[PDB]
């Protein structure tokens, strides 16, 4: 019986936050994604002068 | 000359048939298993001695056809001191394997501590050590000789013959053939007696068809060994005791009598790895 | 190349040296797991032999070492930790006799035994039976039939058949009768042969290890 | 009470709320991506030491050395360049589930099937390694455990609860208890502020170690979920599932974002990793190998077959240059 007033406080808390929409979310997952591919070794081969393995 | 037909026709059979068998386990073994138990360590060993002991066949081959020693002093004392090698290193892990199954059957609480795969590797090297006793006297008594005809590998024994050259003849006798069919005999006898009273493998109709499988196994190889194994012996020792004019049966008899030897080393293949129970739970 | 790096591939040598020594050292110890409904009979067992998550139990017997784990005190998904323990020799399972009439636990002590017997991990494991109590089962047997646990019985009501058919009962509940063997034994308080049951039990296990390893099925 | 129902209305208003703020369908917005192309790796080591099933991995900030626990009560740290080891501690209990090893690279830490979190000290005098603390405390049994400092670790075990210790103190500093089953992986932002959580109950959390209560919940999926990494950017962490089913939720937006998944595959997940760009997002199964996934646009670009049992670790190194996988086959594989 306490767990009802305990898990409505939850739910109260975690209903108000600012949202973005999600294509906002969604460019920056795919300009950080590229502008760190250069320098990504399991993506782009290394040269076997730079391979430590 | 049909006898020359068939002479040479029964030692290349079982020279490549010997090559093709033996070389595939190896690879087999060595490729996908790797070696991971004590059990496989042996099989790679018998494998091991079963290839050189046949590879030495096809030097006997042209031995017989010209009569005439061909390949100088450099290559006799190599070839016949590897040929009474193997036939010692190859019998006895057949009689470590059987050694072996026997504790893990009729002592299983003493057998935790004898059975690792370290032990394993130590057995083997002792194995091919106590083998040199007689692979090296006879690689510094190898000799060739010129006969009337041609050139003739042989072994000199010493300044005493009558004394000296039977007594390779009875050793090579107590030493591989009686001490093997005597513990391979006793070993699988004393097994097959324990396993009837294995709540495990009675009770069932299901159940029972697994110990006919077992003493099944068992029993062929028994079997193989004495048929493949006691005629050859036999013959030496029967022409060391009495004239045998050379007739042309002779001469026919004693050469399949030998190839008859041989043969052992191929079957042993579909014996101890066609027929084991891992070979066909990983195919 | 390699200066001072042989002291390293040295020390690396040594090390290696230990771990096979330990391994082999621990690869002859037989391990045994112990479940058992709740305080069955689970208490009483680790008495007559010689003697937090879980607590082991070592000791030995005729030059035989025995670890015997018991996970009684480990409340969680069974399911997601289970299968550490995959490979254990046998497994003691532990039933107190004199449940049938207290509370239908009989068949939920049924209910566990089936869960773990057909587990997808122990689809090979030996399994032994212990059957706890039956003092209590004489005196309890005489004024409540065995009718009450078991409704279809048709028998007499006495310890002899109700033993034989509880046995029965339990004996059976294994899917897979052509790999797997079930011991059953009734304990006895003096007379310390429960042990020897079990080294019984444990030597017939190891035969049949030593037959598949060495390639006879 | 009345409050049993009227916890309906709020769980039925943040639906519609996160329903108003999803036009992307990302899947949409990555259609004009040239495509990764074909991954193939090759394996360059393999560490051979351990005699049974290996439960965990965890490399050092130096991208060089590795740990990883297994059964037979031996956890020991490898050397990736030259295949050797530097130490073999022998540990009191022979169940264990876990492994993290220190940022600075001083200590380790081990729990198991025993509730209690062992930290041993390696650069100490006398030579060998010593138990510097024994944490107890748990009911369940811990099931991953994670660095901050060399002082504070963060520990997640099997009765629905995780904490937060205090080394030379040796007590639970803070308690987060939300879950209703149990939890079995853990996660650590890059700035070490918050972490996420994922649980038997087909959930993830959201925490912040500074104050003590979550924040978000993301749910999803169909079954328990057994793996959880943050995106590195920290702004997304994806999870592995027990539907074969890895998928990708976004902190802001607060909703999943595109799921990975394929027909022929009806196996378990049993680690997940991304890759130092983020660009690809490595997954491994019990089918024996390990795929690896297009993380934008959710096609797969290759596998690792190597093992002969189930994977059960996955690790990448800082600098992302290698991955290294371990599995109940008892050896550790480092591809590259
Ligand atoms: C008591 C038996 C005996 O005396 N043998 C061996 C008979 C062949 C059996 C070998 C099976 N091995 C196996 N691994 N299965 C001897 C028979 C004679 N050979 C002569 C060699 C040779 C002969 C001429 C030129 C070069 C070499 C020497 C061995």
């Amino acid at each position: 019986i306490a767990q009802a007033r305990k898990l409505v406080e939850q739910l109260k808390m975690e209903a108000n936050i600012d949202r973005i929409k999600v294509s906002k979310a969604a460019a920056d997952l795919m300009a950080y994604c590229e502008a760190h591919a250069k320098e990504d070794p399991l993506l782009t081969p290394v040269p076997a002068s730079e391979n430590p393995f | 000359m049909v006898t020359a037909i068939t002479i040479m026709a029964l030692y290349s059979i079982v020279c490549v048939v010997g090559l093709f068998g033996n070389f595939l386990v190896m690879y087999v073994i060595v490729r996908y298993t790797k070696m991971k138990t004590a059990t496989n360590i042996y099989i790679f060993n018998l494998a091991l001695a079963d290839a050189l002991a046949t590879s030495t066949l096809p030097f006997q081959s042209v031995n017989y056809l010209m009569g005439t020693w061909p390949f100088g002093n450099i290559l006799c004392k190599i070839v016949i001191s590897i040929d009474y090698y193997n036939m010692f290193t190859s019998i006895f892990t057949l009689c470590t394997m059987s050694v072996d199954r026997y504790i893990a059957v009729c002592h299983p609480v003493k057998a935790l501590d004898f059975r690792t795969p370290r032990n394993a590797k130590i057995v083997n090297v002792c194995n091919w050590i106590l083998s040199s006793a007689i692979g090296l006297p006879v690689m510094f008594m190898a000799t060739t000789k010129y006969r009337q005809g041609s050139i003739d590998c042989t072994l000199t024994f010493s300044h005493p013959t009558w004394y000296w050259e039977n007594l390779l003849k009875i050793c090579v006798f107590i030493f591989a053939f009686i001490m093997p069919v005597l513990i391979i005999t006793v070993c699988y006898g004393l097994m097959i007696l324990r396993l009837k009273s294995v709540r495990m493998l009675s009770g069932s109709k299901e159940k029972d068809r697994n110990l006919r499988r077992i003493t099944r196994m068992v029993l062929v190889v028994v079997a193989v060994f004495i048929v493949c194994w006691t005629p050859i012996h036999i013959y030496v020792i029967i022409k060391a005791l009495i004239t045998i004019p050379e007739t042309t049966f002779q001469t026919v008899s004693w050469h399949f009598c030998i190839a008859l030897g041989y043969t052992n080393s191929c079957l042993n293949p579909v014996l101890y790895a066609f027929l084991d129970e891992n070979f066909k739970r990983c195919f | 190349l390699s200066a001072e790096d042989k002291a390293a591939v040295e020390r690396s040598k040594m090390i290696d040296r230990n771990l096979r020594e330990d391994g082999e050292k621990a690869a002859r110890e037989v391990k045994l797991l112990l479940l058992g409904a709740g305080e069955s009979g689970k208490s009483t067992i680790v008495k007559q032999m010689k003697i937090t998550g879980i607590v082991e139990t070592h000791f030995t017997f005729k030059d035989l070492h025995f670890k015997m784990f018991d996970v009684g005190g480990q409340r969680s998904e069974r399911k997601k930790w289970i299968h550490c323990f995959e490979g254990v020799t046998a497994i003691i399972f532990c039933v107190a006799l004199s449940d049938y009439d207290l509370v239908n636990r009989m068949h939920e002590s049924m209910k566990l035994f089936d869960s773990i017997c057909n587990n997808k991990w122990f689809t090979d494991t030996s399994i032994i039976l212990f059957l706890n109590k039956k003092d209590l089962f004489e005196e309890k047997i005489k004024k409540s039939p065995l009718t009450i646990c078991y409704p279809e019985y048709a028998g007499s009501n006495t310890y002899e058949e109700a033993a034989a058919y509880i046995q029965c009962q339990f004996e059976d509940l294994n899917k897979r009768k052509d790999t797997k063997e079930i011991y059953t034994h009734f304990t006895c308080a003096t007379d310390t042969k429960n042990v020897q049951f079990v080294f019984d039990a444990v030597t017939d296990v190891i035969i049949k290890n030593n037959l598949k390893d060495c390639g006879l099925f | 009470d009345q409050l049993r129902q009227e916890a309906e209305q709020l769980k039925n208003q943040i639906r519609d709320a996160r329903k108003a703020c999803a036009d992307a369908t990302l899947s949409q917005i990555t259609n004009n991506i040239d495509p990764v192309g074909r991954i193939q790796m090759r394996t360059r080591r393999t560490l051979r030491g351990h005699l049974a099933k290996i439960y965990a991995m965890h490399w050092g900030t130096d991208s060089r050395l590795l740990v990883s626990a297994s059964q037979d009560g031996k956890l020991i740290i490898w050397d990736s360049y030259t295949t050797n080891k530097v130490h073999a501690i022998p540990l009191r209990s022979s169940w264990v589930m876990t492994c993290a090893y220190a940022p600075s690279g001083n200590y380790v830490a081990c729990g198991g099937l025993d509730n209690i979190c062992s930290i041993y000290n390696l650069k100490t005098r006398e030579g060998n390694v010593r138990v510097s603390r024994e944490l107890a405390g748990h009911t369940g049994y811990l099931s991953c455990c994670r660095f901050l400092d060399d002082n504070q670790i963060v520990t997640s075990s099997g009765d629905t609860t995780c904490a937060l210790w205090d080394i030379e103190t040796g007590q639970q500093t803070t308690t987060f208890t939300g879950h209703t089953g149990d939890v079995m992986s853990l996660s650590l932002a890059p700035d070490t502020r918050l972490f996420v959580s994922g649980a038997c109950d087909a959930s993830a959390k959201l925490w912040d170690v500074r104050e003590g209560m979550c924040r978000q919940t993301f749910t999803g999926h169909e079954s328990d979920i057994n793996a959880i990494c943050f995106f590195p950017n920290g702004n997304a962490f994806a999870t592995g599932s027990d539907d074969a089913t890895c998928r990708l939720f976004d902190l802001r937006a607060d909703q999943e974002l595109m799921t990975y998944s394929h027909d022929n595959i009806i196996c378990g997940i049993t680690s997940v990793s991304f890759s130092k760009s983020g660009r690809l997002l490595l997954a491994g199964y019990d089918d024996f190998n390990c795929n690896v996934w297009d993380a934008l646009k959710a096609d797969r670009a290759g596998v690792l077959a190597g093992h002969d049992n189930r994977v059960s670790c996955l690790g990448v190194t800082d600098d992302g240059m290698a991955v290294a996988t371990g599995s109940w086959d008892s050896f550790l594989k480092i591809w590259n």
